[PDB]
Formats: structure tokens, C-alpha cells, sequence
RNA sequence: AAUUUAAUAUAACUAUUAAUAGAAGGUUACUAAUAAAUUAAUAAUUAAUUUUAAAACCUAAAGGUAAACCUUUAUAUUAAUAAUGUUAUGAAUAAUUAUUAAUAAUAAUAAACUAAGUGAACUGAAACAUCUAAGUAACUUAAGGAUAAGAAAUCAACAGAGAUAUUAUGAGUAUUGGUGAGAGAAAAUAAUAAAGGUCUAAUAAGUAUUAUGUGAAAAAAAUGUAAGAAAAUAGGAUAACAAAUUCUAAGACUAAAUACUAUUAAUAAGUAUAGUAAGUACCGUAAGGGAA
RNA sequence: AAGUAAUUAAUAUUAGUAAAACAAUAAGUUAUAAAUAAAUAGAAUAAUAUAUAUAUAUAAAAAAAUAUAUAUUU
RNA sequence: UAAUCUUAU
């Protein structure tokens, strides 16, 4: 097979922003939660952006009679709503799937496994939703593997002292600001 | 935020690092000389015939 | 000698740079991790146990061999025994005629 | 000293070739200004390079709206001080001014070229229904200075080549068609072209393949539904099978020749009704049409 | 204010070259041989067709058709 | 009936 309707997609190349450079005119309010999906978000069978369609877009072709009188028809995939169990998330995740995709999931032995397969083909035939799911699973796996220590209290101890020092000079200091200051330190 | 690397990807990276760590095959001056001499001999033989 | 070597075609020169003749590369398929792994053969990766495709794909390999033949630098290239390709006079001599030719 | 002829302007468009590069409108006013530096070369200088000031309102996307208006309140808080006057008991509570620190904001952005989605009909066939027109017009979406393609699961034929793109021959040949209308390759040889090869992949499975429904007029690679392999001892390629040959899918990157726009130069058996105004006048509710 | 252009094919006239032409990098197109659906076939054994070549047919002729031959190849 | 699906909170 091929992933033509996926890998044809192109997204505007964001310029790498240095810390000292000037701002863009429209900077967003809330930050980027998820990683950027290489292949954007489908601009044709937008039905499939909400689910795990397995790179199965709608076809259009011809109904043909005994007289060979051609008439345009479309061929939809066998989509199905299906709440499937994630071991990593410890909850079942309900989404639209192609019956094919459900079969692949069953073969691979789980939904998390399906999401996390490292092949490029899989990545292509994950949606934007599928990509987000993958990210959620992978991040959770990483957390499980590696808890922070294998600092917050020190910051909390120092904060009031820092505030007092600021006041002695003359200025007031709020926590959020303190946190912002001492993130990289 | 950058997506984390899955297990297979990490293993591949480790393998690549191990490969890099080994001594790299590089074409020595001596090897080039040996080749060049052989080429010359071949040319001489062609000229003769 | 060095000047003569330099005068060799580009692809051949590049090959010699990145797979030099000091290393005696294997005739048979090997581990992908091995130093003597032949770039023309499909070597097996030891962990996954999957045959990797040759480092030099078959066309490129053939071109390299033809270049070597032209400039008489065959034996410095690693062996093409277990790659099924023969070339020119050796191919002509060693081959069996087709069943259709011998037995119509 | 003057006149003529030819060429050249800040001051025409159009076609070609070559080279280079990938770019604000309107509204009406409390009108929407600028300042400098260094470096050659003849203090002022012109030129190059660099810095710097202001710049209203509207042009979907701070929030509205009946474009050039209204409302949000950054000549804002919040805090800390200092000066002032009042209340109640030197300390406390509110208001006004002036410094210091902290908190967010301004989409007018091309058009052509490219890729993807959906996809007509008139028309031709001297009717018309397969076929054609045509994957064209159109609408829709998305990208970049170009895009696309690209280092063979390619071609070929027992000899061999050895990436993609564009053109010439091959060739209107093979091929195909209600065998009508008509449609029509490839190998090979030439140019143009750039260093043109090179790993970034732990070598790829619901994949190849099969059935079935569709699918570039020849030549497939694609695709909905469902069955579904193999390890280089293998796998793809041709009705089929046997021999042989060739290549390695289900992981990737890539200048260059090309397209379009703009600029500059050069050439015009081009234009003065294809020679600069104006998308104005005027017509229409409107999209839109459009003078002299 | 109305037979124009492009890519092609066939004729004619002239001009260049001529058993060759165009092109010169090779490659190609046309000509140089006529046939036949096509095939491994193809033009005086001692001369004008009464000979020869091809297609049908055949042991080989004859028979129909077209083509080839009477110092210099067209 | 933890196949599917409809409704309400
Ligand atoms: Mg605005
Ligand atoms: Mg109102
Ligand atoms: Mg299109
Ligand atoms: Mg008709
Ligand atoms: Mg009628
Ligand atoms: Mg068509
Ligand atoms: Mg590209
Ligand atoms: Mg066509
Ligand atoms: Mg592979
Ligand atoms: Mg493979
Ligand atoms: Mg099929
Ligand atoms: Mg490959
Ligand atoms: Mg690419
Ligand atoms: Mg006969």
C-alpha cells in the first residue's frame, strides 16, 4: 500500500525562535500541549481526524451497469465506535475505528501497542487523534519507568526569605514570579 | 514539546552510538598507492596489447 | 601512483574511501555489527535476526564492479561471489544455456 | 559655434533571449516629521555599509459594529515609599499627587506557478446511450521559492544498461477502439543538466498476495470490503507453467536543467484603436459590467 | 470589419547534392527490390521473355498478377 | 449478555 493522502500533506514550516529575537504578531494564548504530528491533520475525510481510521480514506469511483452507464459512487470504510482497554492509561478509550484497524489492534495485542509501534507506516496511519493518544501513552510509560528521583520543598523554603529580601530592598514578589525565576536554576 | 523515544528507537540509538564508538574504516595512503600501482600496471598491459 | 588513483572515476573512488581494501570483507553473509561485513551481501542483524538489505544496492554494486573491471581494480573491492551477479566474460563462460535452448 | 542623424531618462506596454531575485491600499485630519555613525575617493561632498526617530483611523480573527465608528480604560492596576487634608484611639482607616518595582496587547498581506480533493456540460462520434470532450473548466484545501520527481522489488533479453526531470529521433511504430469517433507507448541513441550520491533506517505484516467492487482511451499504481504469507535456503517481475535472467516493497534525504512573478540588459519586417489617464465616468439592489 | 498560424502528409516547379540525399556527435528518415497475411524465400543456368523473382499451386513446369534484366548500375 | 445501539440525570 501507500500513504499518498497522508504524506502529500504539507504544513507551514515554523521558524526556530531564539530567546533574544523579536515576537511574531500572533502568539497563541495557551501553550502547545502535544508534539507536532509530522503529517498535520487531514483536509479531505475530516471524519477520520476524530478516529483511528488506519489511513483508510473515502474512495470515489463509478457505479457501472450492464449498459456500462457510469454514475459516480463513493466507497466508505467500515467504521465502528469501540471502547478498547488501555493498560498504560488504566482506562478504556472509545473511538471510531475501521474494522481493519480493530483487527490490527487485536493482532498486535493491545491498543497501546498499536499506538506505540515505531514504524513510519503506523505513524502515517495514526490520525492526529491517534498521535495524541500515542503521546499520552508514551509519556505515561516514561513516567512509570522514571519517577523524578531514582527541590520543590527547597524552593518553598527559600521563597518567603526571597520575598522578605525583596521587601527590604523595596519591591514585592509573588510566588508565580519566583517559580518563573528559578525554573532553570 | 518533543515526543519521547519508544523502546525500539532507544535501542537503535544505542546501537548507532556503539557503532560510532568503534574505530572507523578509513582508506589509508598505502592502500591508495597499492591501487594506483595496479591501475598503472593495467594501463601498461592495455598499451602493450 | 597517487595521481593515477585520483584519476579513477568518482563512484569507485568514493567506494574505496568508505570501504577500503585493507579490511578483508567476508564472502558469506555476516552480522551487521561485524567490521568485515560485505556491503554487497545482505547481512543479518544479530538482535532482531532480520536480513538488512545490502549497503550498496544491487545496481550501484554492479556499476562499481564495472568501474573496477575497466581500471583493473577488481580484487581490491570486496568479493561478489555470493551476490548472484556475474559480469562480462566470466558470466558468458560460466552460464548454462536455458532449457528452451538445449531442449526445445 | 549651430543644425541634422543614431543611441541613452527618473517617464510606455508586448514577445523572445540572457542574467539576477522571490513581492500595501483606502478613510480624513489635533497632516501620519527624522536623526546619526563608519569607510574609501576628490571641510561640504556624492557612493557603500550600519544604526536610529516618528508613523492617526479602517482593511474577519482585544470585544463589538451598519469599513475608516463604538466599548474595553497601560496618562491602568498591585505594592512600596514620600507630601497633603479628614475620621477614630505615638499607632490605625480611606482619598489625591509624585517616584520606584511588577503585570498584557496590536494578522492589510499578494497574484500567478505547484500539490491534493471533488469534478461537469456544451461538444465530437455527422443521431445517441459505451466512448469523447476531460481528470479539462470550475469550486475547495494546503505548501514553497519554486513545487513535483529521484538513486531501481527499474528496464531489458542471455548481450547489456545502470538514478529524476525536459526536449529531438525512435513513431503516429508496437498497442488499443460501439475495432466507430478516435486514442497511442517503451527500449535504444542524442542534447540540456549538476559534484550527483547518500544513509538518516536497530531493513519494515493486517503488508505482499488472493477474491471482489472501482481504477490514467494504449501502458498501472492506486483503492473500499474481506481472507492473508515467506527469510536471502527467501521475496517481487511476465495469461499460465518450466528454465533462465534481473531487482529487494511494506524506512529515508537530495542540488541542477523546469514552471510563474518581478527587475535589469539586449533584439524587434510588434503596438500610438496591444502607447501610459480608469477599473474612473456611467450602468446595476447586488455579484458584476464598463466608456470617451 | 473576413482563407491566418502551428504540427504534419501527398503532389508539382525550381535550386543544391546525386546512387545517394539530409545530418556530421552518434542516431535516424527517405532512396537503393519486387512481393507476401506471415515465415528460415528474393531477380538472364547460354539473353527480352519464350528467361528470372515473388504470391497461389507444385516433383518441376504451365497458368493470373506485378516486378527484374537488351562503355555503363537507377 | 462488559456485542452493539436509544433515552434521561
Ligand atoms: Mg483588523
Ligand atoms: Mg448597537
Ligand atoms: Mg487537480
Ligand atoms: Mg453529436
Ligand atoms: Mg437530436
Ligand atoms: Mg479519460
Ligand atoms: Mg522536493
Ligand atoms: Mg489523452
Ligand atoms: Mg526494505
Ligand atoms: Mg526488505
Ligand atoms: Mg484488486
Ligand atoms: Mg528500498
Ligand atoms: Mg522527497
Ligand atoms: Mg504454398
Amino acid at each position: 500500500r501507500q500513504w499518498r493522502l497522508i504524506e502529500t500533506r504539507k504544513i507551514a514550516k515554523q521558524p526556530n525562535y531564539q530567546v533574544g529575537d523579536a515576537k511574531p504578531l500572533h502568539m497563541p494564548k495557551e501553550r502547545k500541549k502535544f508534539p507536532d504530528y509530522k503529517y498535520g491533520e487531514s483536509n479531505i475525510f475530516k471524519q477520520s481526524n476524530k478516529g483511528l481510521y488506519g489511513g483508510s480514506f473515502v474512495q470515489f469511483g463509478n457505479n457501472i451497469s450492464e449498459s456500462k452507464a457510469k454514475t459516480r459512487k463513493k466507497w466508505l470504510p467500515n467504521v465502528v465506535k469501540k471502547g478498547l482497554w488501555s493498560e498504560t492509561l488504566n482506562r478504556k478509550i472509545s473511538i471510531k475505528m475501521t474494522a481493519k484497524v480493530l483487527k490490527t489492534i487485536s493482532k498486535e495485542g493491545g491498543i497501546d501497542n498499536y499506538l506505540t509501534k515505531e514504524k513510519s507506516a503506523r505513524i502515517k496511519e495514526l490520525g492526529p487523534t491517534g498521535w495524541k493518544l500515542r503521546y499520552r501513552v508514551l509519556k505515561r510509560k516514561d513516567e512509570i519507568e522514571n519517577p523524578p528521583h531514582k527541590r520543590r520543598r527547597l524552593m518553598s523554603f527559600l521563597y518567603p526569605l526571597e520575598k522578605l529580601e525583596y521587601r527590604s530592598v523595596g519591591k514585592d514578589l509573588n510566588y508565580k514570579k519566583f517559580v518563573e525565576l528559578f525554573a532553570d536554576v | 514539546p518533543e515526543m519521547p523515544l519508544t523502546e525500539v528507537r532507544k535501542s537503535h540509538l544505542a546501537e548507532k552510538k556503539e557503532l560510532a564508538e568503534r574505530e572507523v574504516p578509513k582508506l589509508t595512503e598505502e592502500d591508495m598507492e597499492a591501487i594506483g600501482a595496479r591501475v598503472f600496471e593495467f594501463l601498461e598491459k592495455q598499451k602493450r596489447e | 601512483y597517487k595521481q593515477y588513483f585520483d584519476s579513477l572515476p568518482l563512484k569507485l573512488k568514493s567506494f574505496f574511501q568508505r570501504y577500503p581494501p585493507s579490511i578483508k570483507y567476508s564472502p558469506v553473509s555476516t552480522s551487521t555489527k561485524a567490521i568485515n561485513a560485505n556491503p554487497f551481501l545482505p547481512n543479518k542483524h544479530p538482535v532482531t535476526q532480520r536480513f538488512h538489505d545490502p549497503k550498496y544496492s544491487l545496481r550501484r554494486m554492479s556499476d562499481v564492479y564495472k568501474l573496477a573491471l575497466r581500471y583493473g581494480v577488481e580484487e581490491f573491492l570486496p568479493p561478489i561471489e555470493n551476490t548472484k551477479k556475474l559480469f562480462f566474460e566470466e558470466k558468458y563462460n560460466k552460464k548454462t544455456l536455458m532449457k528452451g535452448v538445449l531442449l526445445p
